[PDB]
RNA sequence: GGUGAAAUUCUUGGAUUUAUUGAAGACUAACUACUGCGAAAGCAUUUGCCAAGGACGUUUUCAUUAAUCAAGAACGAAAGUUAGGGGAUCGAAGAUGAUCAGAUACCGUCGUAGUCUUAACCAUAAACUAUGCCGACUAGGGAUCGGGUGGUGUUUUUUUAAUGACCCACUCGGCACCUUACGAGAAAUCAAAGUCUUUGGGUUCUGGGGGGAGUAUGGUCGCAAGGCUGAAACUUAAAGGAAUU
């Protein structure tokens, strides 16, 4: 809920979706 | 199963030849047995004395002079000048508030070969009849102050033979020679040395040594 | 809503000032805002200076003080040192003690 | 067996969690001037006389 | 009149030594230390345990020679606390008490001009 | 290990693989040296060499 | 040692402590301030060099050359990325001791990467005074810098001092401010947040209930991490600001 560690888990699954999407 | 205090022999130590008391105390070595003489063991100890004891005067309290142990003369152990310090917390007191501290510091040599960097520390005091809460220098009356202190220490040098320079520090001259050399700038209060280090010594001299006494 | 008029701090003029440890914390904090207090104390307490005296050499015992500026964080100094958080009238009140 | 009997001279509040201490200040009747600080636990007057083990360490409140 | 010591009080926080030394500091003439005389440590930088260290340096200075001591009284200094434990309080007065002669007591705490980067961290220890 | 056995001590095998240990003693005679000779350690280290 | 208490930890092959040195790499304590400079970020040892910059003074000069600014640019903490040095201290990761019901956290001891440095990137921060800039008017004290007067003040000696500096009083110009208050604001409050239903000095940027969401997508830049621009479907009657009990 942390404006901080919501925005760290919406640009680790952002950095995951690229690497999904290199494929 | 030891306890070696019983082999442990108590030695003269003398500070020649410029201060008054010629005998400060006694340092115990290991005593001279097989194949380690005690010369070996009690050369280069560096004894720190107050000026306060070694002249008696209470005007000399905020000094320590580092004393080496160099000669032996048939068991004779007499030190030499290693180093002039300011105590820990008379240095302390000096630093206060509302002022500006001065640190002017000179890599100098002397007639003889002695690399010694002599310190000095200078306030600058609030003059009498002022209003004003504070006795801020300015950086220009600061760098012109640097600069007097610097060639008034490096003048009292080439000349100073360690020896002279001793008898000079003492006497609190240095001090009011730059005193009246920065009141032309600002008034400037607690002009000291506050340090002097011995960096680098000639080749021994024995002689040189040993005309410290008689 | 803002609290203080300052930050808790000094810095107006100023763009940063290079930080201080907390003497107990270890948290570094900003000069400007670490709250200082000089540590003026005699070498020895204020009950055995009696039995120092009569037992040392040197009679008239110059008797040397000890200085250090003890910087400290808020929270730290929030621990019953002279802050005991006063009301938003006396907040404002800049003398010391 | 050197037990050392000090008169208090003046109390000072009481400290510990509870009042269970008392801090006094005593005089030394044995070789007097000597003023010391020290804890006692049951009630204390003034003029009364404390049995020391220790002569030497201070006493500090109880926090 | 009187030979001479120094006494090298290091009572930091953990800690009291009650370090006599000779005057060039070359010789050791005693250490007993605060931790050394109760072995059921919570309290070794304590005035009791800095008191008897005190008593027993103070004693073996009278059997070995030496009569006055310079005292040097020192906290941890480097980027610690850098004020004196409260066992340095107890180890003077205690060294005087006993019977040993006191002087030029003067505090040799090794402050840093311009430090390192103290231990802990940026919040510090959190407790 | 591209070799034949004959030919090198780490030949042969149906896969390429030394088979036994690369580190090799210094008493190990003058035929027998193929790797690694008194090998104080192996591997990459972290940090600093 | 280190702790609220301890344990890991090293120690008699003398650890910790003491002293004489030496080395290495960071760091500029105290002075240090309701103080300074800078476009912002930032910048506190010393001396020298190189350029710059405001302020003041000015009976110098040019004479509207200006203000703000899409696009377009330069600088831009920390962390982060390349590759070389460097690696002392401290310390993401990790090892490990405690606590715990569990605690791969808070506390303890170690500890790679990590930058401190050279070159090249990145371009975001509660990058904050959360207050765009240029301009005018509305009402006590210090203090920084420059200048003007005054003191038969101190120091000044080489004869009286030519002075000069420091200091004192009055005075302005600009500065970082602060203390009391008729106007303003939902209030907290304030030198501008005043001159605002009695509404217009110039000008740039931004917002239109809360979420979804600084998300998807498409371009753009970047070695990468990411940065810039940036939606909708659907959902909901509140969410929020300030003060009061
Ligand atoms: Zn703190």
């Amino acid at each position: 809920m942390r404006a901080k560690w919501r925005k760290k888990r919406t640009r680790r699954l952002k950095r995951k979706r690229r690497k999904v999407r290199a494929r | 199963v030891v306890d070696p205090f019983t082999r442990k022999e108590w030695f003269d130590i003398k500070a020649p030849s410029t201060f008054e008391n010629r005998n400060v105390g006694k340092t115990l070595v290991n005593k001279s047995t097989g194949l380690k003489n005690a010369s070996d063991a009690l050369k280069g100890r560096v004894v720190e004395v107050c000026l306060a004891d070694l002249q008696g005067s209470e005007d000399h309290s905020f000094r320590k002079v580092k004393l080496r142990v160099d000669e032996v003369q048939g068991k004779n152990l007499l030190t030499n000048f290693h180093g002039m310090d300011f105590t820990t917390d008379k240095l302390r007191s000096m630093v206060r508030k509302w002022q500006t501290l001065i640190e002017a510091n000179v890599t100098v040599k002397t007639s003889d070969d002695y690399v010694l960097r002599i310190f000095a520390i200078a306030f600058t005091r609030k003059q009498a009849n002022q209003v004003k809460r504070h006795s801020y220098a300015q950086s220009s009356h600061i760098r012109a102050i640097r600069k007097v202190i610097s060639e008034i220490l490096t003048r009292e040098v080439q000349n100073s033979t360690l020896a002279q320079l001793t008898s000079k520090l003492i006497p609190e001259v240095i001090n009011k020679e730059i005193e009246n050399a920065t009141k032309d700038i600002f008034p400037l209060q607690n002009i000291h040395v506050r340090k002097v280090k011995l960096l680098k010594q000639p080749k021994f001299d024995v002689g040189a040594l040993m005309a410290l006494h008689g | 809503p803002k609290k203080r008029a300052s930050n808790g701090r000094n810095k107006k003029g100023r763009g940063h000032v290079k930080p201080v440890r907390c003497v107990n914390c270890s948290k570094s904090i900003p000069k400007d805002k670490a709250i200082k207090r000089m540590a003026i104390r005699n070498i020895v307490e204020a009950a055995a200076v009696r039995d120092l005296s009569e037992a040392s050499v040197y009679p008239e015992y110059a008797l040397p003080k000890t200085y250090n500026k003890l910087h400290y964080c808020v929270s730290c100094a929030i621990h019953a040192r002279i802050v005991r958080v006063r009301s938003r009238e006396d907040r404002k009140n800049r003398a010391p003690p | 067996t050197p037990v050392t009997l000090a008169k208090v001279i003046k109390v000072l509040g009481r400290t510990g969690s509870r009042g269970g201490v008392t801090q006094v200040r005593v005089e030394f009747l044995e070789d007097t001037s000597r003023t010391i600080v020290r804890n006692v636990k049951g009630p204390v007057r003034e003029n009364d006389i404390l049995v020391l083990m220790e002569s030497e360490r201070e006493a500090r409140r109880l926090r | 009149s009187q030979v001479f010591g120094v006494a090298r009080i290091y009572a930091s926080f953990n800690d009291t030594f009650v370090h006599v030394t000779d005057l060039s500091g070359k010789e050791t003439i005693a250490r007993v230390t605060g931790g050394m005389k109760v072995k059921a440590d919570r309290d070794e930088s304590s005035p009791y345990a800095a008191m008897l260290a005190a008593q027993d340096v103070a004693a073996k200075c009278k059997e070995v020679g030496i009569t006055a001591v310079h005292v040097k009284i020192r906290a941890t200094g480097g980027t610690r606390t850098k004020t004196p434990g409260p066992g340095g309080q107890a180890a003077l007065r205690a060294l005087a008490r006993s019977g040993l002669r006191i002087g030029r007591i003067e505090d040799v705490t090794p402050v840093p001009s311009d430090s390192t980067r103290k231990k802990g961290g940026r919040r510090g220890r959190r407790l | 290990v591209a070799m034949n056995p004959v030919d090198h001590p780490h030949g042969g095998g149906n896969h390429q693989h030394i088979g036994k240990a690369s580190t090799i003693s210094r008493g190990a005679v003058s035929g027998q040296k193929a790797g690694l000779i008194a090998a104080r350690r192996t591997g990459l280290l972290r940090g600093s060499q």
